[PDB]
């Protein structure tokens, strides 16, 4: 589900960001906004979904509308990766275009494999 | 109360009732009211038009959009009410609580009552308002919410110098039939027309999409001393007459999806 | 004037009802049960009865209102006598009431003159020998929705209230509001043993007289602030008594639609709320037709103005979803089929002949969605909203398998059948032809 | 830097040891005598019970004003000889005192319908019991009392049962080890009896009955001595939780107590009022207060004959003397509350109820309010469930949707296009008369009226989505429907 996995990235980047600097604080989205009056220092995430395509697609969505919720702080940035192994027109039609329609903005294209260009 | 009417274009009948509905003094405002909408009516955006129309009123703001539960809404709104009143009271002594201490709404109340209690030396009677948007876009939502929230007047004294006061947004209206037997005020905001919509983004979008860096590169690209800010809104005007006589097919009366077409097909 | 501006907020906190505890309005039709329960509660303030009872009536009737009116007569010369009790069963549980219990007994003890410590059983049993175990102070409880406590099988804390009431020396006065009407039907031996099975209605509104009276003591003035007090008095009375007033006509309204008052008292807020001055407010309540705007916009967007408000696609795919579902069994349709007859719809109306253009699948894909977010279409086998907490946190650990088969193949529902929508739509369009199978 | 998953704040721990009282001399030698110890035996619970006499005491009085009835009430009350159920006194005394005799462990086993005074009759057979120990011939022995509803989690009867057989505080499982310990491994000399009467042990046991297979197994020495009782309403229980196996070697008694008889109830009800029953009183000329031997010398009476009628129409249904008082009391209210209506005293020579106002009270338990305002509703309900009516008649199915009934309700409607009622309701109710409106498929008030009868338990619906083919049910009956249906004037003749 979503908070499940929400918790988890709250968790990680509380206990990422906390020892590296030297109270408690619950894990929600409050948190990242708050990351500055608590710490002193913005925060920019990196996200990476390891396998992209094994994975219940309304609960994606979901996810990332509650995740596109704080881009109202003016103090953050994120990026966000998929490591796709089908194809970007296999799934990109599979959820809803609502998600897909912002992600037209600013994308990379890889051509990824062991075998490289021999 | 002498109340500073927003003269907006369009949404005048809801200023007029929410104007009436709310001053200064609490005696003349509801107990509990709700202000629903449809997404792209700026029923948001024409709330805090209305406080800035009225500066002296005040209000505390959340967005359970990114929260999840209830107790979070708890915690959120602990923090909240207690920073809201030592920054506006700075001289006022305190024993700041803990907003994590709240779990449950009764640990709330209780929490309330204290701050009351420590607050109780005003010089005279005053009530907050309270914002929560999107309150049925919750991701864990059940029918059991809404009538709890209504139920905060009721357990709080009545010799409270510092009250509160509770709104709302809905966008279905399902689950708002679902509970209208407590006859609760009411303000409505109707999906907009084509003219209203085409008017809206033309006051809108123009200085937004008139000031984009794009303009100023073609100018210049194509190298011609003949322009005026004028000729530029005109073009810009009949491009969007364009993109709404040619798209309005495909949604209609909506703005979200007009604009990021109109960012990703402007260039 | 200003004067005019404070009878303003004088009408409106007496439509409310926060006045002083002597101006507070009651009328002849609920007089009977007014001066019942002031009885019935002054019997256990000064008396010292210990009578338990439970109220009974629907939602905005006015009790836990009545009861705090009667308790604020009370309070002018009984300053010392009671201790005032409000719970609520949402609002609280069986587990957290009695630590508001325990809360507010000590927090008000000190108003006149430990408790909220220890444990959950450690305060149970604290509040128990408190309670179980010159004058006593009376105690009232003023319970809310006890449905919530109308549980199946424990629901132990009502047998105690009523075993402490029965076994007491202090007088134990129980009221409960709820919206059931046969509430003993809930109850187990033990229950009906222990209450006294007294349960009170309310009045029902019998004719349009009543209402009218209502409405005029309601609307009269007992006090003289401003010059157009006796004003306002004389043109109510005039118009209230003439029955071809629209303001009489709407009394029937709410005689035979609804029969409560605090919709009516919500639908009069706004006119006063929005009058600004003397003319514009006769002029207004004269007329009424700004109840026409009031009315209009209250339901406007419920079933007729959204399909009012849409594109010409969204009828067609519409059209094409509900003769497909009429010519079906259960009248399951999916965005295909709608396709397929959509497009036979413009190839018959192209063949029978400013021209048409129907809009590809990658079209149809996002409109689909506007469609079933605006509440016209459902799922075959759908569940939409669970009702409590264990339900909605089941809800999202399994998923669908709409969720998980691909956009275009899940079975559908409709809403609305072909003859109704050919009634209700204007039949002068160019489809109107194509809204009968 | 450690961050905790998951806090817990507001948690109340209870300061209890966990050391059983096993672990504290070592030896078996090394055990003093319980008898000889002050902290033992309940010698402190005294000072708690009146520690708390005094937190709401006052002395407000202002013009008291006192009535004829309410001496009776107080007389008739539950708080306080009794002649009727004696039998069972004689036989249960005798098997208590024959047991103390032989200091064995016996156990016997009771139960009874609420209203049978069982508890009345076991705590006085108790009282008495202590009176026979105020002889200073048997020997001693400590009552316990066992309220489980009263009580929160069924395992903390043991936690109890020490803290009050010694003053210490564990947790059950410590609690109940020790008291293993103390049972079978402690002799005879100087451990003291112990009488205990548990209540309603339908509920306390709902999970596996471990705490009172716990009990029974307790209830199975030689060495230990107690005396063990239970009250519950069901009788199959010992060999239903059981088994068949442990209740048959245990061995136990059984019994239970009926409704009484009508002449019983009568008799006894008479005996809490023979004090005041047909006395004179001295009534004052202004309050009406009655003084017992500006004044009156008045009488005082109550009809015989109401008294058997109440008793006979109750004693033949459960025997509930809680009924018949309650009956009673409000027969006297409402005879006294007439009676003061009559002169209209205010607020700061013959007197007796009657038949009438006896049965009246009596009655009014029994007359539901249902009937009466469901007659009393708007039209809207009654057609509704009058085509719900149609529909059953129409196809005999027990059962309808959503979009069935309203079909019926719109065929019954447009059929009946002639009558004057119909007629005159007829365009007030979808677009409210005038222009401006557009028609709904649905009328006004349909979602408020069906979530008033679903708020009102007549009707029943089934956890769905969709708008129409949701399932529903009624709840009473179609004969009330009809009952209800035919006092319209309008509807009786459609
Ligand atoms: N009368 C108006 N005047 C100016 N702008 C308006 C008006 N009505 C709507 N808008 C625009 O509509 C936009 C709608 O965005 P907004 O964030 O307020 O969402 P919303 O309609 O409240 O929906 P939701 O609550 O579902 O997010 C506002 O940003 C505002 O720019
Ligand atoms: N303090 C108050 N001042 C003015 N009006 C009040 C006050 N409290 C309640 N009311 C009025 O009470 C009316 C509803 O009464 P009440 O809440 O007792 O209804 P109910 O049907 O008994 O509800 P429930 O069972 O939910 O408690 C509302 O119209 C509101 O105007
Ligand atoms: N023979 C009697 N003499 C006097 N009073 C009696 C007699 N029989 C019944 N009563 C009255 O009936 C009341 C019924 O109480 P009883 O002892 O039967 O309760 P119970 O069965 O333990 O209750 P519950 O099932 O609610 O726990 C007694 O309190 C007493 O007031
Ligand atoms: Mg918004
Ligand atoms: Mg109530
Ligand atoms: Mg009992």
């Amino acid at each position: 589900n979503v908070r499940m996995m929400l918790r988890r990235s709250m968790y990680k980047l509380y206990s990422a960001a906390d020892a590296e600097e030297h109270n408690d604080v619950s894990y929600d989205l409050s948190l990242v906004e708050n990351f500055k009056r608590l710490f002193g220092k913005d925060l920019a995430m990196v996200f990476n979904f390891k396998d992209v395509d094994s994975i219940n697609f309304n609960t994606l969505d979901n996810f990332i509308i509650l995740l596109k919720s704080a881009f109202k702080y003016d103090h953050v940035k994120i990026s966000l990766i998929f490591n796709i192994n089908t194809n970007l027109s296999n799934i990109e039609k599979n959820l809803r275009q609502s998600t897909i329609r912002l992600l037209k903005r600013n994308y990379h294209k890889l051509d990824v494999s062991s075998n490289k260009g021999f | 109360m002498n109340v500073t009417t927003p003269e907006v274009a369009f949404r005048e009948y809801q200023t007029n009732c929410l104007a009436s509905y709310i001053s200064a003094d609490p005696d003349i405002t509801p107990s509990n009211l709700i202000l629903q909408g449809y997404s792209g009516t700026g029923k948001t955006y024409t709330l805090k038009k209305y406080f800035n129309a009225n500066p002296n009123l005040h209000a505390v703001w959340l967005e359970p959009v990114e929260l999840v539960s209830w107790k979070p809404l708890l915690q959120a709104i602990a923090r909240t009410v207690q920073y809201k009143l030592k920054t506006l009271y700075p001289n006022i002594p305190t024993t700041d609580y803990d907003p994590l201490q709240v779990e449950e709404p009764f640990l709330l109340v209780k929490t309330l009552h204290n701050i009351f209690v420590q607050y109780e030396s005003l010089q005279e009677k005053t009530c907050l308002f309270l914002i929560l948007d999107g309150f049925d876009s919750l991701q864990d939502l059940d029918a059991a919410l809404f009538n709890k929230y209504i139920k905060l007047n009721e357990l709080l004294p009545k010799d409270s110098k510092i009250n509160i006061k509770f709104i709302y947004t809905m966008l279905e209206t399902s689950f708002l039939q679902r509970y209208s037997t407590h006859c609760i005020p009411t303000v409505m905001f109707p999906r907009y027309n084509v003219d209203e919509v085409s008017t809206i983004l033309v006051m809108s979008r123009c200085g937004e999409l008139m000031e984009d860096s794009c303009l100023r590169k073609r100018i210049i690209e194509e190298q011609i001393t003949d322009c005026t800010d004028d000729q530029f809104q005109n073009v810009a005007a009949n491009f969007i007459h364009l993109i709404v006589q040619a798209f309005h097919s495909y949604t209609g009366n909506d703005i979200f999806a007009l604009n990021d077409l109109i960012d990703f097909k402007w260039p | 004037d200003p004067g005019f501006g404070s009878l303003q907020r004088r009408l409106l906190q007496q439509l409310y009802g926060t006045l002083p505890t002597d101006e507070k309005i009651i009328f002849t039709y609920l007089q009977d049960c007014q001066q019942e329960i002031d009885r019935i509660i002054k019997q256990s303030i000064i008396q010292k009865e210990s009578h338990s009872v439970i109220l009974v009536g629907p939602r905005q009737s006015y009790k836990t209102y009545l009861l705090d009116y009667e308790l604020s007569l009370l309070q002018q010369s009984y300053k010392e006598q009671f201790i005032t009790i409000r719970l609520n069963g949402f609002i609280h549980s069986e587990q957290t009431a009695i630590n508001g219990i325990a809360t507010q007994l000590e927090q008000q003890l000190q108003k006149i003159h430990t408790i909220s410590s220890g444990s959950l059983t450690e305060v149970f049993e604290k509040i128990l020998l408190l309670l179980d175990s010159i004058t006593k102070i009376t105690v009232v409880f003023i319970f809310d929705e006890i449905d919530t406590f109308a549980g199946p099988v424990r629901q132990t804390l009502l047998y105690n209230l009523f075993d402490m009431v029965e076994h007491s020396r202090v007088p134990v006065c129980i009221f409960g509001c709820t919206t059931k009407l046969n509430i003993l039907e809930y109850l187990e031996k033990r229950v009906k043993s222990r209450f006294s099975q007294r349960v009170i209605y309310m009045p029902q509104i019998q004719n349009l007289d009543d209402m009218v009276d209502a409405v005029r003591n309601l609307l009269t003035v007992r006090s003289e602030i401003s010059p157009w007090v006796s004003q306002w008095n004389e043109t109510l009375e005039k118009e209230l008594s003439d029955p071809r007033s629209n303001l009489n006509r709407h009394i029937r309204m709410n005689f035979e639609t609804f029969r409560s008052l605090p919709t009516l008292k919500n639908s009069i807020i706004p006119l006063v709320a929005t009058s600004k001055n003397f003319g514009s407010l006769c002029t207004a309540i004269k007329s009424c037709s700004f109840l026409d705007i009031y009315n209009k916009n209250q339901l406007s967007n419920n079933l007729t103005g959204r399909l009012q408000s849409l594109s010409d696609l969204e009828l067609a795919i519409l059209i094409s979803a509900a003769r497909v579902a009429l010519r079906a069994k259960d009248g399951s349709f999916n965005f295909n089929l709608a396709y397929a007859e959509y497009e036979k719809m413009i190839k018959a109306i192209n063949s029978r002949i400013n021209t048409i253009k129907l809009w590809l699948k990658k079209d149809v894909k996002n409109v689909w969605e506007n469609l079933v977010q605006l509440d016209f279409f459902t799922e075959k086998s759908a569940v939409g909203l669970r009702d409590n907490a264990t339900a909605a946190f089941y809800a999202s650990n399994y998923q669908f398998q709409g969720t998980m088969i691909p956009f275009d193949l899940r079975s559908y529902q409709m809403q609305i059948i072909l003859q109704e929508l050919r009634r209700i739509i204007p039949k002068s369009n160019m489809y109107y032809s194509w809204t009968q199978l | 830097p450690v961050i905790r998953k998951f806090t817990k704040k507001n948690v109340a721990r209870a300061k209890k040891k966990y050391t059983p009282f096993s672990k504290r001399f070592k030896s078996i030698a090394a055990i003093p005598d319980l008898t000889s110890l002050p902290e033992f035996y309940g010698n402190s619970s005294e000072l708690m019970a009146s520690r708390f006499e005094n937190k709401l005491k006052t002395t407000q009085k202002h013009q008291i004003v006192e009535t004829i009835f309410s001496k009776v009430k107080k007389q008739l009350n539950s708080s306080y000889y009794l002649p009727a159920r004696e039998n069972e006194f004689a036989s249960i005394y005798l098997s208590a005192y024959s047991a103390i005799e032989s200091d064995s462990a016996t156990t016997i086993y009771v139960a009874g319908t609420p209203g049978v005074g069982k508890t009345l009759t076991v705590r006085e057979v108790v009282k008495e019991l202590l009176s026979s120990s105020a002889q200073r011939e048997i020997p001693d022995f400590l009552y316990v009392e066992i309220n489980g509803l009263k009580m929160v989690k069924p395992t903390d009867c043991y936690e109890t049962l020490w803290n009050k057989v010694s003053g210490e505080r564990l947790t059950w499982a410590a609690s109940m080890e020790s008291l293993e310990f103390y049972f079978k491994r402690v002799p005879k000399n100087k451990k003291k009896t112990i009488v205990v009467l548990l209540d309603e042990l339908d509920a306390m046991v709902t999970k596996s009955q471990d705490i009172m297979y716990n009990f029974f197994n307790w209830t199975t020495y030689e060495n230990a001595k107690l005396i063990v009782i239970a009250v519950a309403n069901t009788m199959d229980l010992p060999e239903r939780q059981l088994g068949n196996k442990i209740t048959s070697r245990i061995g136990f008694t059984r019994i239970m107590f009926t409704g009484y008889t009508h002449e019983e109830l009568k008799n006894i009800i008479d005996l809490r009022l023979k004090g005041l029953n047909d006395s004179f009183f001295y009534v004052d000329t202004k309050t009406g207060n009655a003084i017992l031997i500006d004044v009156r010398k008045v009488r005082l009476r109550m009809s015989a004959d109401a008294i058997e009628i109440a008793s006979r129409k109750v004693a033949s249904v459960s025997g509930d003397a809680r009924r018949a008082l309650k009956v009673c009391k409000r027969a006297a209210e409402i005879a006294e509350k007439h009676y003061m209506a009559k002169h209209g005293y205010g607020y700061d020579g013959v007197q007796t109820v009657h038949i009438t106002h006896v049965m009246k009270a009596l009655n009014e338990t029994l007359n539901s309010h249902v009937i009466t305002f469901m007659t009393r509703l708007s039209f809207t309900a009654k057609l509704f469930i009058y085509a719900l009516l149609n529909l059953m008649k129409k196809n005999g199915s027990q059962e309808q949707e959503l979009g069935d009934i309203v079909d019926e309700i719109k065929l019954l409607i447009e059929v009946n296009g002639s009558n004057k009622f119909v007629m005159e309701i007829a365009k007030t109710l979808f677009q409210q008369g005038s222009d401006n409106i557009s028609e709904q498929l649905r009328i006004i008030s349909w979602d408020f009226v069906l979530n008033q009868l679903l708020d009102a338990g007549i009707l029943f619906k089934q956890t769905m989505k969709n708008d129409r083919i949701c399932c529903v049910k009624l709840n009473i009956s179609v004969e009330e429907a009809k009952r209800a249906m035919n006092e319209d004037e309008t509807l009786r003749n459609l």
